[PDB]
RNA sequence: CGACGUCGCUUUUUGAUCCUUCGAUGUCGGCUCUUCCUAACCUAGCGCCGCAGAAGACGCUAAGGGUUGGAUUGUUCACCCACUGACAGGGAACGUGAGCUGGGUUUAGACCGUCGUGAGACAGGUUGGUUUUACCCUACUUAGCUGGAAAUUGCGAGAA
RNA sequence: UGCAAGGCCGGAAAGAAAAGAAUUAGAGGCACCAAGUGGGCCUUCUUCGGUAAGCGGAGCAGGCGAUGCGGAAUGAACCGCUUAGGGAUAUGUGGCGUCAAAACUUAUGGGCUCAUUCUCGAUACGUGAAAAGGGUGUUGGUGGAUAAAUCCACCGGCCCCGAAAAUGGAUGACGCUUAAGCCCAAUUAGUGAUUGCCCAUUAUUCCUUUGGUAAGGGCGGAAACAAAUGGAGAAAGUGUAGCCCUUCCGAUGUA
RNA sequence: GGCCAGAACCAGCCCUACUGCAUUAUCCUGUCGGGGAUCAAAAUCCGGCGGGCAACGAAGUGCAAGAAUCUUGGGUCUUGGUGAAAUGAGCGGAGUAUUUGAGCUGCGCACGGCGGCCGCACGCACUGGUUUCUUCUCCGUGAUGCUCCAUGUUGGCGA
């Protein structure tokens, strides 16, 4: 499946005003699903990084940036979410994917199924592809091998939708309900 | 318990402010009040004669009537299902002339500045226009604005 | 996850060691053992020509992982016991009363166990075989022979378990059948 | 086992509250009788002990079984005598009054003490003082009759 | 000739410019005569007394009372939506293993979890069941250390221990564990774009009724025209079988 | 026949098909240098440098207005009809044209570099030109009808 979240970047800045006559100019990397959030998301970080409020600024762009081709990368993720007990964690981590995107989508589903955290606790610090020989996790380390190969075991197939059956017989292919 | 009495509940509402005690100046005193005026109604704690009560407190309204050391006021006051118009009676020290028609007066005078000045032939001046306009943004310096490691150390006490 | 994990065995030259749907079997001389481990779900080759038993977990986390070297001990054993058999010596060790021992074929019958009048009754299977050395060379000593390591050991357990003190304590009066030297027989 | 600190649980205790009931839900104890709970007294296993033995302490799984006779008191309690392996703690509208009993409480008679000018009052003592109704419906316990697989019908067709 | 007041006579009027520069299902006022009320209760926040209480007392605003309907199994007041009587088509809250409509148990999505007698968990509100403390259960971080990778402290996640009551019993029942549990994310899946499906007294639309602070037309018979063998009616009108036609909007309700 | 059922067509709805414009560059290539891993490689990776459209079933990114007429989609037992005033891009007459987009272009002006010159993706005016391909366009019927009702087809059933 192609990933739930897009590379957006939103350039932005404060609106001109006769104390600030030519104000700073903002780029900014966010993975939103949406432009939308896309912007919502980089006025919160001018709120509180700047200082600007987005009811006394304006966006120069909200443009999304096209994934490379697709080729199987490692992804050194920093990323940082925040928990009520343990406050602002943050880690590094490292994925098997083809974009970008896929691996900032592929932590988050990580971060929220080990430790709970939802997308508007989470910010990404950085994204980038990194060599094999930088890699130090074994659990990614293990698919550098240059003749790397497994079966494929416990595998439910499923068989198509207009094909599918209720009843069928014990060691035939004919469906008996269906 | 709470008791009703006509200045119940005024301890920092008829209380001076900081090192601005005094009975009023030479200015209030000079201050020419005439019948249909707007006025504000601010009670002044040091002169105790004639102080209104703690609602017409900040209140302005209309003088109707002046009186060599006093002033009537009408104020509008909401008591059920309608607002009255109440004639109160203060001294002069416990009311301001009232800027609440300012704008108002000066959009007036530039109107008539405005249509003088096109009967007389002179060019207007420049019209405004909006900020919320489109235009080329040429930067004088691009940055990057990104969540940094050090944020979160920075925001952690000890 | 962790994508392959292997344990690798030797296979003796005597030994020869079939799997077929995780069902293990060691022929060898001396006898023939068998193992049904359909509960582990590893993946169990057999290389002949190099002689080598392999088991395998694909995509395993810590907990099937920890199977494939108990499946390599087990089969080790299995190769050891068909290969030199096992042999668990076990002594009676008394204070006051001894504990006198009689061994029939495949029974065993314990009396005067801290005087008690009970007879104490342990039936061997057919695959285990009890001896009682003679107390001219060791006093009190039982021998239990066999193939199978699982079966040799828990019938020298069966008889300590049965000769408990109970009751008193266990720091004095420490009688009872102990195992003192497990090895094999050939 | 354990300060002084700290977090619980329980509803066999009192309190708090006033939601139900004032054209009425019989109010204490006992007796009888069943059942349930476990926070286990005895009884079955089993750990540990400052556990030699004997006798115990502490814990674990377990509520299958059992848990008494009396003196004083209306008592619940309490206390004492005695037997036992042990004489555990509780819940069931503070189980159980058309089951009983009515000793207590709580009318009207009367006496005392204290209080009241009195009539009278006491959460003080004392004595005497109507316990109604099932033939209804369930529920239990026994006792009979009798249809029914489309659980009355379809002709609707399935044999361990 | 200055002020203050009451007039009168002129003048000018973006009838309020431009600068983000209001909006309105905005007829304003003004009487008269009456009825029920005058035990209230629930929340979200704020708040006082009390160890607390399904306890007592306030503030602001909503809601029950007075009111159904769809959803949380069940519940005054929670969620959705508020109600003429019917259709179609959409939704909302809530769902799609069976009960039970909908994934005939969807994907060509990602992880996490195994829980032996109140039997893991799965519905907010509703501690309408639980902590302090612990775990060498598993799987994630963070900072050290050492060198074939180790081990040291420290933080998450789910699970487990803490965790005892009286009729047999309640995720909702069954069951589920390549979940039918938990966190996240899809909509037919790296193929080529941007609405999977199912349920309301809601929305949109259609038909009919009823009532308007209702809006309009027509109403000087238009000419003709027997039967045997196109027709009828046409009222200057509050209210009728409503004078007729067209149009729009509203319709629940205790006292 | 004022019954039941089926097909036709109308009108109005309600569903579906059929898609263009703008974007991309942290991208796409090639080639050198590193770096990496191998038996040797290659690749992941990072620098230069030279190109450039990953290219319309490229992209799951913004917005889409594409006459279901060409080119007999479906539905309406969710409406009313059978022409008792059919208002139609739909009928009925004419005509082979018309203008309106896309190309490509003219001049001035805006606009963009850089300080009057250069650019201009083709904005604005001349409703500029061209016609290379893209579309059909133009006329027509009051009520002398105040209101309501009254007009198919094919079976089945009713003699
Ligand atoms: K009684
Ligand atoms: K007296
Ligand atoms: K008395
Ligand atoms: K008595
Ligand atoms: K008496
Ligand atoms: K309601
Ligand atoms: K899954
Ligand atoms: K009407
Ligand atoms: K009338
Ligand atoms: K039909
Ligand atoms: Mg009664
Ligand atoms: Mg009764
Ligand atoms: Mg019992
Ligand atoms: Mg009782
Ligand atoms: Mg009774
Ligand atoms: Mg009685
Ligand atoms: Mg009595
Ligand atoms: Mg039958
Ligand atoms: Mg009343
Ligand atoms: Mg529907
Ligand atoms: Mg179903
Ligand atoms: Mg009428
Ligand atoms: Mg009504
Ligand atoms: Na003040």
């Amino acid at each position: 499946v192609k990933p739930h979240l897009r590379h957006y970047q939103v350039v932005g800045r404060e609106s001109p005003s006769e104390k600030n006559p030519e104000p700073t100019v903002y780029k900014f990397e966010v993975f939103a699903p949406n432009f939308v959030v896309a912007k919502s998301r980089f006025w919160r970080m001018m709120r509180v990084k700047n200082k600007v409020k987005a009811t006394h600024g304006d966006v120069l762009s909200c443009k999304v940036v096209k994934d490379a081709k697709l080729v199987a990368r490692n992804y050194l993720v920093d990323i940082a979410y925040y928990s009520q007990r343990c406050g602002y964690t943050r880690m590094v981590k490292e994925f098997r994917d083809v974009s970008k995107t896929g691996a900032v989508s592929q932590a988050y589903h990580d971060l929220a199924s080990r430790h709970r955290a939802r997308y508007h606790n989470i910010e990404v610090l950085n994204v980038k592809s990194i060599p094999d020989h930088e890699v130090k996790h074994l659990s990614i380390a293990q698919y550098h091998a240059p003749n790397l190969s497994f079966p494929l075991l416990q595998r439910r197939t499923k068989a198509t939708r207009k094909d599918r059956a209720i009843f069928v017989k014990k060691n035939t292919k004919r469906a008996v309900v269906a | 318990v709470h008791s009703y009495g006509y200045k119940s509940g005024t301890r920092h509402l008829f209380a001076k402010k900081f090192r601005k005690h005094g009975v009023p100046s030479v200015s209030t005193i000079l201050t020419n009040i005439k019948v249909g005026d707007y006025v504000d109604v601010v009670a002044d704690s040091a002169v105790r004669e004639g102080m209104p009560h703690k609602y017409y407190h900040g209140r302005t309204g209309i003088v109707w009537n002046v009186t060599p050391r006093g002033v009537g006021v009408i104020i509008n006051k909401p008591v059920r299902t309608r607002t009255l118009r109440k004639r109160i009676c203060v001294r002069f020290e416990h009311v301001r002339k009232s800027r609440c028609q300012e704008a108002f007066k000066a959009k007036e005078h530039q109107f008539q500045a405005y249509l003088a000045a096109k009967k007389a032939g002179k060019a207007l001046p420049p019209l405004q226009k909006s900020s919320r306009l489109g235009g080329i943004v040429r930067p004088k310096n691009v940055e990057v604005l990104a969540r940094r490691v050090a944020d979160y150390e920075a925001m952690v006490p000890y | 996850v962790k994508v392959k994990s292997l344990c690798t065995l030797q296979i003796p030259e005597g030994v020869t060691v079939d799997v077929k749907g995780r069902k293990v079997t060691v022929t060898g001389k001396r006898g023939t053992l068998t193992k049904d481990l359909t509960h582990l779900q590893l993946d169990l080759r057999v290389d002949k020509k190099n002689r080598t038993f392999t088991v395998i977990r694909w995509f395993g986390s810590k907990i099937p992982i920890a199977c494939l070297n108990t499946t390599k001990a087990h089969v080790q054993n299995m190769i050891t016991g068909v290969t030199k058999g096992y042999r668990f010596k076990v002594r009676c060790a008394y204070a006051h009363f001894p504990i006198n021992v009689s061994v029939d074929g495949q029974n065993i019958e314990v009396r005067n166990f801290l005087g008690e009048k009970r007879v104490r009754r342990q039936l061997v299977p057919n695959t285990v075989k009890v001896s009682q050395t003679d107390p001219s060379k060791v006093k009190d000593e039982i021998v239990f022979d066999g193939n199978d390591l699982e079966q040799v050991s828990r019938e020298a357990a069966v008889l300590h378990q049965m000769c408990l003190v109970k009751k008193k304590d266990i720091r004095k009066f420490l009688d009872g059948i102990y195992v003192q030297t497990k090895t094999n027989i050939e």
